[PDB]
RNA sequence: AGAACCUUACCUGGUCUUGACAUCCACGGAAGUUUUCAGAGAUGAGAAUGUGCCUUCGGGAACCGUGAGACAGGUGCUGCAUGGCUGUCGUCAGCUCGUGUUGUGAAAUGUUGGGUUAAGUCCCGCAACGAGCGCAACCCUUAUCCUUUGUUGCCAGCGGUCCGGCCGGGAACUCAAAGGAGACUGCCAGUGAUAAACUGGAGGAAGGUGGGGAUGACGUCAAGUCAUCAUGGCCCUUACGACCAGGGCUACACACGUGCUACAAUGGCGCAUACAAAGAGAAGCGACCUCGCGAGAGCAAGCGGACCUCAUAAAGUGCGUCGUAGUCCGGAUUGGAGUCUGCAACUCGACUCCAUGAAGUCGGAAUCGCUAGUAAUCGUGGAUCAGAAUGCCACGGUGAAUACGU
């Protein structure tokens, strides 16, 4: 049952289900099923609680949001003091990897401003 | 996020200029302008100043650098911003 | 403009029907281009209004499509004088169609578990004249059916016709003199 | 035709290559079974189709080649291939199952792209000032 | 399935070109051998280019050009090489190009 | 058009020739993966300081009979404007307008 | 004046064209540039006489010039030294082993690119081009062809501004897509500046050319119809 | 049309002036190849292989450096100084060439009306007559269908046989590229002024000049390119040339053109399941190989692409599932690892993959394309192409509403 994330289903198949319970994408959720002896065709919805509580224990081992994010912290707050451009632009959210920033933009770059065409 | 080729190297053009620099203890500006180059061991303690072509821009280069290609340190480019013009009047 | 006529042409049938009220049902449900989908959504509606009643699986189906379905249309038409309208009779082919894309908009929104009962239920309620576009088919016919007292520019070519040979009537007119 | 009556029936570009004769009512399909080439399928309630009509699920005999087009096309094929081939109980049987529509090909042909578009026809919008 | 006993291709640039030439090498592969095979005509290849129409501006016609690249088979039932020196030797019509080999 | 980047890539291919035949795979052999366990050391990673010029990366070509900015086409060895200038005049083989 | 593009859109498609040679992949480049050159170095050497079409064609191992002239054995010379000079440099521009023969066109004594020879000597000159263009366009018309087409541009009579003017005569059409019809476009200095003639002239609409090939080259002098196809 | 420098205009830094390139004279090194190194690289030094080419072995070409003229070079200005070239009206449904006539003539008439059309097509008719252009045509292509080839294509019966044309073998069959056949608004009926022709009607693969494409007049617009290219007047020619490195267009504040894919459920997901067409690969790609989370990697049989490989083609199909909640849609950013062409991927480049996770609920003014293989939508290949695609270009999957009326 949906607790966790943006795409947790309630009553769809296993395989999607851990994949924004934090840690764990598809790849593992495989992987993770699999060692419970669990199928890669239930849906999640029709288990015990305890069954869930087994697959849960098994994601909780890797990295968690609440870690992940601290490092990003660090990657930003390590990057300003040494100037590396590629690393300002990452800190504002400028899309700097291989991309243009003329684009629609607002999410990013900020909002709608007084400016000639 | 962008591994640097497959294997191992050092940049061998870079490393001719350095090499004999960082035996002497030098901390002095390096006139340099082969900009496609990495940072190495070998690298760290010296001071390689960087063509932007305009003029050369010193980088320190230390131990904290490493995982990244020379000139991104110092300016590669300016910003743009959220307040200017052009336009005016002065008699 | 056009120099000439040109009619509809051929349409092809489907790998699951020979029946054109159902080819038809399934071509205008069809979005994204997939009909190979859409026949199943036909046929899976006609089975769940048919579990409703059991005399047919046409039940609701097909006084839905005359319910919301209009008969005439108004044009507004001007180049002088005051402002006019001219009302058209036009073809089932296309009363059918305002009709049958008016179920699927309101059906698809309607937002319930299987697009089966969304089409079942909302043929159900405009059957019984109480769904959502038994209003649209009232307010466009009564606007068709009111305007035809008035015809393109009247107040000229009421005196122009009389002149270049005809009547001394007031009739409409496709922008032109009457 | 000079050991079994044949249908054509290219519809799409697919073509279903159909060869008939009396039997005990099977089919084979590309040296198979229906459950081997379309498995797990809606292909295989469409190519009975047109032998539920003529009432030849049972005493039609059949050897079915497919190729072109994609899974809908080729079911859509072997609706025309089979009612193309079926003349031999009657000369007139092909005429009139094309009368009924089973042999009518629709109006559709090849077309190539044209240039100064994004597609076949569709010129680029404007909205310029 | 039955296979072939030699391998001969003919490539040409146009529709006429192709048809000239090929017509003119089953005619030699008679004339100095006896044991000849028709020609299969191949899928043929057609190259896209597009290109403008003016030198500046302009997006709503633009250019299109088109080169086609005829293959055929001829082949022949015997093996026979002597013929084949024959075949692109006295193959100077329209501008094709026959490639030989052996096997 | 303009003369500068055709003059550079005429000297290229004789430059091509000379740094860069000798050195080729050689960055490959004693620096990444052909260096398996051998090389990958500083007294050889000096060896590959001529070539930068004569690299196939930078041999870009552009129209080979008159030099033109960017739209080059590898096919004709010509570009755009030049192709549809030669097609009016007849000189290009095989040549089709599209009908099919 | 929108000029639509008058030949190049036209061709392949039952009309021949000034080059027939294959090459497909990544050489064709290396083949057309060498004929570029080849058309270009040769028709300068045989320049003596004035000439009226150029084909240059390249089957199985061999370089195959043809030529069209207003007089046949003009650009051949001599003996036959001028010949195996005019096949030296067919090979060493190509790099294949060279033929030539002479052949004419159908109207041989008349040319597109002469008639823009005998509009521009008056504008060379700087005197009578009034009724030149005309005149051109006459002759022209008693030597042959069905119909032509003349557009004179230039800072012309030497004036101190620009014109344009034309002269079209029978029958020219434009959508046409069947026959060769030959084109020039001449280009040319003199002491004011640049002059030039587009010259279209049209021979025939089914007269001249290539025309479709009436058969399948599938049937016919195939002394065996068969490999095995089963039948042995 | 594939932009790290190169590209390439732009900007800065080195460096030289016959100069990247031709010929002609002068000097040092052969070019080519292997190989260590300095400097940024230009460029140079040293090692080792070679001293070829022609000949007065004067001397020079080839590549590279050096130098001098003649001369090469010039995105040099001027597009009211120009040539070549092309966009517009528009598929407007008209325009023009020769010539007569009516008026003193400018100029018309035709080239304009009615009805009809892609049509100067066709009935009627006035000063227009004769002819060309637009349009019709030849044209390539498709559609069944005839027709031939019979592989690198196919398989009704038959063999080897796991039942795969892989191969003994077979020609009923698609099937590829080509001769083409068939369909002409020809017929019948309605409509239409008698009438062109439109619509209906029918057999048939197919009817609206069968389906598709080709296909666009004279020409004003001082329209846009001197920057493909041509070129004078006319300027530099230690340079408005040229060798080398680095930086930037692609910044980001936003607005704007175009297109892409989402906002759903006609869809996504999970599991299971299916069929293409076309084309690209001679410095290349490429089975097997060993390595690889996957993309790819180096080696290589092989290849010339109906033979080999890109390629698991995807959407779609089967079942179950989902309720407007940013979800069961979307998956940007960012941490972090792995890859490509090349000393060298940081800003400017492209692809793979792991974890987390936002904008976006069909968008206002504005606004276009489309009549059916279209429109819509999903994948594919290709042009381009050092390296790589969301586009374009073409293909194939699944494939629509309607065309009254101006």
């Amino acid at each position: 049952a949906r607790i966790a994330g943006i795409n947790i289903p309630d009553h769809k198949h296993a395989v999607i289900a851990l994949t924004s319970i934090y840690g764990v994408g598809k790849t593992r959720s495989k992987a993770i099923l699999a060692a419970a002896g669990i199928a890669e065709d239930v849906k999640i919805s029709e288990l015990s609680e305890g069954q869930i509580d087994t697959l849960r224990d098994e994601v909780a081992k890797f990295v968690v949001e609440g870690d992940l994010r601290r490092e990003i912290s660090m990657s930003i707050k390590r990057l300003m003091d040494l100037g590396c451009y590629r690393g300002l632009r990452h800190r504002r959210g400028l899309p700097v990897r291989g991309q243009r920033t003329k684009t629609n933009a607002r999410t990013r770059k900020g909002p709608r401003k007084p400016i000639k065409k | 996020p962008r591994s640097l080729k497959k294997g191992p190297f050092i940049d061998l053009h870079l490393l001719k200029k350095v090499e004999k620099a960082v035996e002497s203890g030098d901390k002095k500006p390096l006139r340099t302008w082969s900009r496609r180059s990495t940072i190495f061991p070998n690298m760290i303690g010296l001071t390689i100043a960087v063509h932007n072509g305009r003029q050369h821009v010193p980088v320190f280069v230390t131990d904290e650098m490493v995982g990244h290609k020379l000139g991104e340190f110092a300016p590669t480019r300016t910003y743009r911003g959220h307040a200017a013009d052009k336009k005016a009047k002065k008699k | 403009p056009r120099r000439r006529v040109i009619g509809q042409r051929k349409i092809l049938p489907d790998p699951k029907f020979g029946s054109e009220l159902l080819a038809k049902f399934v071509n205008i449900l069809m979005v994204d281009g997939k009909k190979s989908t859409a026949e199943s959504i036909v046929y899976s509606a006609l089975e769940t209004l048919a579990q409703r009643s059991g005399k047919s699986e046409l039940e609701a189906f097909e006084v839905a499509l005359e319910n919301v379905r209009p008969t005439v249309e108004v044009k507004s038409r001007r180049v002088g004088g005051s402002t006019y309208q001219v009302p058209v009779e036009v073809r089932p082919v296309r009363r059918n169609a305002l009709a049958m894309r008016w179920i699927v908009e309101a059906a698809r929104k309607r937002g319930d578990k299987s697009m089966a009962l969304r089409l079942a239920n909302e043929l159900s309620d405009a059957a019984e004249n109480k769904g959502t576009a038994v209003k649209k088919r009232e307010d466009v016919h009564r606007m068709a059916e009111a305007n035809k007292a008035f015809a393109h520019y009247r107040w000229l070519s009421l005196r122009s016709f009389s002149h270049q040979a005809g009547a001394s009537s007031k009739q409409p007119a496709l922008g032109y003199l009457n | 035709a000079e050991n079994q009556y044949y249908g054509t029936g290219r519809r799409k570009s697919s073509a279903a290559r159909v060869f008939i004769k009396p039997g005990n009512g099977k089919i084979v399909i590309n040296q198979r079974s229906l459950e081997q080439y379309f498995g797990r399928e809606t292909a295989r309630m469409v190519v009975r189709q047109p032998l539920e009509l003529v009432d030849m699920v049972e005493k039609l005999d059949l050897y079915i080649t497919v190729k072109g087009g994609g899974i809908s096309g080729q079911a859509g094929a072997i609706r025309h291939g089979i009612t193309r081939a079926l003349m031999e109980y009657d000369e007139s049987l092909r005429s009139e199952l094309r009368k009924a529509g089973f042999v009518t090909r629709d109006a559709r042909q090849v077309e190539r792209k044209k240039v100064g578009l994004r597609k076949a026809r569709r010129r680029p919008q404007f909205s310029k000032r | 399935m039955q296979n072939q006993r030699i391998r001969i291709r003919l490539k040409a640039f146009d529709h006429r070109l192709i048809d000239q030439a090929t017509a003119e090498i089953v005619e030699t592969a008679k004339r100095t051998g006896a044991q000849v095979r028709g020609p299969i005509p191949l899928p043929t290849r057609k190259e896209r280019f597009t290109v403008l129409i003016s030198p500046h501006v302009n997006k709503d016609a633009r250019d299109q050009y088109e080169i086609r690249t005829h293959l055929r088979l001829v082949d022949i039932v015997e093996p026979t090489e002597k013929t084949v020196d024959a075949l692109m030797r006295l193959d100077l019509a329209a501008g094709v190009d026959v490639q030989i080999s052996l096997g | 058009a303009k003369q500068s980047m055709k003059a550079r890539e005429v000297k290229r291919v004789a430059l091509a020739d000379k740094y860069f035949a000798k050195r080729a795979e050689l960055k490959a052999i004693i620096s990444d993966v052909n260096a398996s366990d051998e090389d990958r050391w500083n007294a050889v990673l000096k060896l590959q300081t001529l070539p930068r010029d004569s690299s196939p990366s930078r041999q870009r070509n552009r129209c080979r009979q008159t030099g033109r900015p960017h739209g080059f086409l590898r096919k004709f060895g010509l570009s755009r404007i030049k192709v549809r200038e030669a097609a009016m005049r007849g000189e290009i083989p095989g040549l089709k307008k599209a009908s099919w | 004046g929108q000029k639509v593009h008058p030949n190049g859109i036209r061709l392949g498609i039952v009309k021949p064209w000034n080059s027939t040679w294959f090459a497909n992949t990544k050489e064709f480049a290396d083949n057309l540039d060498s004929d570029f050159k080849v058309r270009q170095y040769l028709t300068k050497e045989l320049a003596k006489a004035s000439v009226s079409r150029i084909v240059i064609e390249r089957p199985a191992k061999s370089i195959r010039v043809t030529i069209h002239t207003a007089r046949p054995g003009i650009v051949i010379g001599k003996k036959g030294e001028d010949v195996e000079k005019l096949r030296k440099v067919v090979a060493d521009i190509a790099g294949v082993p060279a033929q030539i023969n002479i052949a004419e066109v159908r109207k041989p004594e008349l040319d597109a690119k002469l008639v823009a020879d005998s509009i521009t000597s008056q504008l060379e000159r700087r005197v009578m081009f009034r009724r030149a263009m005309k005149r051109a366009v006459q002759n022209a018309m008693r030597l042959g062809a069905k119909g032509i087409k003349v557009e004179v541009s230039g800072r012309l009579g030497g004036a101190e501004i620009a014109r344009t003017e034309w002269y079209r005569e029978g029958r020219v059409p434009l959508h046409t897509l069947r026959a060769d019809i030959d084109y020039n476009t001449s280009e040319a200095h003199t002491t004011y500046g640049v002059i030039g003639v587009k010259v279209w002239i049209f021979k025939g609409e089914i007269l001249g050319g290539m025309a479709a090939v009436e058969q399948p080259e599938k049937p016919a002098a195939q002394p065996k119809k068969q490999q095995r196809k089963g039948r042995k």
